[PDB]
């Protein structure tokens, strides 16, 4: 049968970039064409394959995952990336074999008055490995004095909310990404 | 729900005075405020944002301060045009919240009111019922007294009054009373008075008619 | 310049539904940096944000009026809409509609309101529509020699607010009080609008008042001379 | 301040005592983080209890903290004389934001009680001169240091123009204070008599000055 | 040894700005916040703010913010207080204290800065005699003393015959009026029967205007 390409592409809610969604793709017949044959992405960066020759190399496994994040992040999404989003919510390798897409989402996922359910990391003490996933709410130490879980001065809560508002620039606006692994 | 406490109420000052009106916030909103200012029968205009940010075509006089809980606005020298209904907004959170307002008004000199009495038009009469008008003008304070007589029989429950808001350049204040009778009613009797009493008048001011009589 | 024009019945039975519409001039309702609001003041009373509305549909509503307020945009119109479900009279208030800017950085100052329509009153009212008659308040016959008299119309027996009056189809305005209507115990309103004028004047100088009721699409132009006897 | 103690505590040489700090759940009762100071007369405060029970290098065992709820204490064995000071205790309350308690005066009662020596002096002929009216109420060689003064026109009670200071330790160990009352010439030379009441230990004494007849 | 030395004490006029400074020396200046606590005369400790040198975080108390700034340099491990809009009800004796941040103490503290906020300017006192009634002193002893007005600056002396009578006196301190001047009293209890024979001056100086006033006391008439 189909690969459910749509389930991904086309979900109402997209998951936290700090708690991003992986999908494993397996026992299906992906139609690749009709992805690419789409005007509506504003991203579509392929690595080490060719977006109009997606079906004619070697599938180790096909992995979609997605989440949303801020308009100035997008460029992050890309092998050899450093910045908030790659090295503390979601790390490519360097060697990485696949497809990034993504578009703005401005009219689904921002609010009047601020949509805060959409997060990212913003304090980590070192960087993720490629596709390491880190959801722990524990306090961040960025002082020299210990917190036991308490939160105050330079004591941080790890996570930040982007709270999209529709009027927001570009650069803060919600885009939904989908990374295909291959 | 943030709410928004505004000090004082009313507050009555004279020309030339400044005046400071406070609006106080149940938890600290940084300098999430905006003051408007609402004159009688208009939308409110935007006077300051940010707390301290004049407003494009503002007069200079206006300003706004403060951080946190407690926000101050300063009108340096009280014009006459300036009185209104001052409201203070918090830009921070949701849902969006006002202040109660603080109507300002203007001191001024004691002003005697001048009075007219208008008698029921012909063309009423023709209707079966008589309203008779009492018009007291451009007086200040606004407290006034306005006594009906009808062949020397005070009359009352049968009158309502209306004041307009403070007048824009002299600050005056003027009132209306009308007298209902039954077109049956006013023709039983003669003479119709109104009588009038305010701080300007050293002696009741009586505006009297005879009914028919030019 | 942007500019809110607002309409729309101003009397409404209650559980009926109140709806009213404001119409963007000077500027395009597709704006990717303001929210069209609606904010009412009972009369007497304060400031209530009711809520507001990004172009491409999202809305913001007020948690205080329930699940009553729909907002709606019609970009092919340059109108955005209000609409109030099963009212009561607590609902009887001017109603603006208005422009909020919005931030366009996370922790931005933004949500002022900035311009405002001019505010239709709406009546939570089961009471039926009446037009106003219009009489005239003649300046007395003694008067003074070269003095100042008083003049005007009254405006009674109509409902519901507001009317407007002008005098001389707007050439006159120095001088003019027009009162806040009274709610009379028959339960229709009437009010007085009065002006005062040289007495030199009265018999050189015509004084017509302006009456409009637009709840009963009445106009009525009043002549008021001095009384013949 | 949102943490309250009581105002005053006292013991005698060799008994306990408890110091309670009561807060909100906000602040006492959601963070062990309650630390207790010890401040002396023109001293620095000194850190005694850190984390709600734990003692820093160098601090006397007798001292420990304890917590109930909301309600924070710290309590004192075996009372010395240099345990006599202020104490505060401080809690987090979340936000980056710290908060003191009132503070508690802690006396170590070590001496027999002294009731107070007053004198009441009247305006001097040279103030009165210079169109000004002091009355100058002196107390002194009171022991425990705490008195309350009040102060009579003839009979009734005098509350404005009152300024009385804190007690002060003598060089004998008991204590001293004094009390001031300004009057205008006019309010001195109306009345028959003025009277400072100073209260100590529920007992009162009392003194009176009288216009001079010359 | 952890020691922290401020700034010396400031008199300041309404609407003034102060700035006071805390050097830190003994331990790592950065391993550790400044927090700055002040007390109002006679009242508790207020937690004005805290600040880190370590990355320059600063967070104030709610009743402080647009009005505190707090600073450091870590070159010279110095911190720094500046307090803006000055009003009378700011004086107060003003502490550093080295923060364990969210450890939860404050140890050790520093010397403290007076910073006086009043209205009032430079002034001598006025001296005035404190006679004793005619009845107080047919006992047998007899008080009389002096009252040291409306001066400004603290502090000022008060001696009795150029120093040689010491015994039986009471210099009691001062009191702080509504007007921002000080006013205090010294007195001595003498023997009734020297009031016919031996003379009583009180000697009033006060440095800060170099002003001497002497007072001779004598009884009621
Ligand atoms: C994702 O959705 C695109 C548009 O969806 C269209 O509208 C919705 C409401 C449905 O009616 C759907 O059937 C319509 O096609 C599709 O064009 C696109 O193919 C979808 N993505 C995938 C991978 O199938
Ligand atoms: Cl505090």
């Amino acid at each position: 049968n189909l690969c459910p390409f749509g389930e991904v592409f086309n979900a109402t809610r997209f998951a936290s970039v700090y708690a991003w969604n992986r999908k494993r793709i397996s026992n299906c017949v992906a139609d690749y064409s009709v992805l690419y044959n789409s005007a509506s992405f504003s991203t579509f960066k392929c690595y080490g394959v060719s977006p109009t020759k997606l079906n004619d190399l070697c599938f180790t496994n096909v992995y979609a995952d997605s989440f949303v994040i801020r308009g100035d992040e997008v460029r992050q999404i890309a092998p050899g990336q450093t910045g908030n989003i790659a090295d503390y919510n979601y790390k490519l390798p360097d060697d990485f074999t696949g497809c990034v897409i993504a578009w703005n989402s401005n009219n689904l996922d921002s609010k009047v008055g601020g949509n805060y359910n959409y997060l990212y990391r913003l304090f980590r003490k070192s960087n993720l490995k490629p596709f390491e996933r880190d959801i722990s709410t524990e306090i961040y130490q960025a002082g020299s004095t210990p917190c036991n879980g308490v939160k105050g001065f330079n004591c941080y809560f790890p996570l930040q909310s982007y709270g999209f508002q529709p009027t927001y620039g570009v650069g803060y606006q919600p885009y939904r990404v989908v990374v295909l692994s291959f | 729900d943030i709410q928004l406490t505004q000090s004082p109420s009313f507050l009555s000052a004279s020309v030339g005075d400044r005046v400071t009106i406070t609006c106080r916030a149940s938890q600290g909103i940084s300098s999430y405020l905006a003051w408007y200012q609402q004159k009688p029968g208009k939308a409110p205009k935007l006077l300051i944002y940010a707390a301290s940010t004049l407003q494009s075509g503002v007069p200079s006089r206006f300003s706004g301060s403060g951080s946190g809980t407690e926000f101050t606005l300063t009108i340096s020298s009280l014009q006459p045009e300036d009185f209104a209904t001052y409201y203070c907004q918090q830009l921070n959170s949701y849902p969006l919240t006002f202040g109660g307002g603080t109507k300002v008004e203007i001191k001024r000199t004691v002003a005697a009111p001048s009075v007219f009495i208008f008698p029921p038009s012909d063309e009423q009469l023709k209707s079966g019922t008589a309203s008779v008008v009492c018009l007291l003008n451009n007086f200040y304070p606004r407290e006034a007294k306005v006594q009906w007589k009808v062949d020397n029989a005070l009359q009352s429950g049968n009158s309502q009054e209306s004041v307009t808001e403070q007048d824009s350049k002299d600050s005056t204040y003027s009132l209306s009373s009308t007298l209902t009778l039954s077109k049956a009613d006013y023709e039983k009797h003669k003479v119709y008075a109104c009588e009038v009493t305010h701080q300007g008048l050293s002696s009741p001011v009586t505006k009297s008619f005879n009914r028919g009589e030019c | 310049q942007v500019q809110l024009q607002e309409s729309g019945p101003g009397l409404v039975k209650p559980s009926e539904t109140l709806s009213l519409t404001c119409t963007v001039f000077g500027g395009s309702i597709t704006s990717s940096n303001h929210y069209w609001v609606w904010i009412r003041q009972p009369p007497g009373k304060g400031l209530e944000w009711i809520g507001s509305m990004y172009y491409s549909g999202s809305t913001a509503y007020n948690p205080s009026l329930t699940n009553r307020v729909t907002i709606s945009v019609d970009t092919s119109k340059n109108q955005f809409s209000l609409k109030l479900s099963s009212v009561t009279a607590a609902d009887t208030a001017v109603y603006y509609c208005a422009r909020q800017i919005g931030p366009k950085r996370p922790s931005q100052v933004a949500d002022w309101f900035d311009p405002w329509g001019q505010g239709t009153l709406v009546t939570v009212s089961s009471a039926s529509t009446k037009g106003p008659s219009v009489f005239p308040l003649a300046p007395s016959s003694k008067s003074t020699s070269g003095g100042t008299a008083a003049l005007g119309c009254l405006v009674k027996d109509y409902f519901p607010e507001p009317v407007t009056v002008s005098w001389n189809s707007g050439a006159l305005t120095s001088g003019v009080h027009t009162f806040p209507a009274v709610l009379q115990s028959s339960g229709l309103y009437s009010l007085s609008s009065v002006v005062t004028v040289p007495s030199s004047s009265l018999g050189t100088q015509t004084y017509i008042c302006n009456v409009n009721h637009k709840p009963s699409n009445t106009k009525v132009d009043k002549k008021v001379e001095p009384k013949s006897c | 301040s949102v943490v309250t103690q009581p105002a005053s505590v006292s013991g005698s040489p060799g008994q306990s005592i408890t110091i309670s700090c009561t807060g909100t759940s906000s602040d006492v009762g959601s963070y062990n983080l309650v630390s207790w100071y010890q401040q002396h007369p023109g001293k620095a405060p000194k850190l005694m209890i850190y984390a709600g029970s734990k003692r820093p290098s160098g601090v006397s065992n007798r001292f420990s903290g304890s917590k109930s709820g909301n309600t924070a204490s710290l309590t004192i064995s075996g009372l010395q004389a240099e345990d006599e000071a202020d104490y505060y205790c401080c809690s987090y309350a979340g936000s980056s934001t710290w908060v003191f308690g009132g503070g508690t005066k802690l006396t170590v009662l070590g001496q027999p009680k002294a009731n107070p020596t007053v004198t009441l002096f009247p305006p001097s002929s040279e103030e009165l001169q210079a169109n000004k009216a002091t009355l100058v109420c002196l107390i002194s060689d009171f022991y425990p240091g705490a008195v309350t003064v009040a102060w009579k026109a003839d009979s009734s009670p005098v509350k404005a123009g009152v300024e009385t200071t804190t007690p002060s330790k003598q060089s004998n160990n008991k204590y001293a204070a004094s009390s001031y009352l300004s009057l205008t010439p006019e309010q001195w030379k109306s009345h028959r008599s003025y009277s400072c009441q100073v209260t100590h230990e529920g007992s009162t004494v009392e003194k009176t000055v009288a216009p001079t007849e010359c």
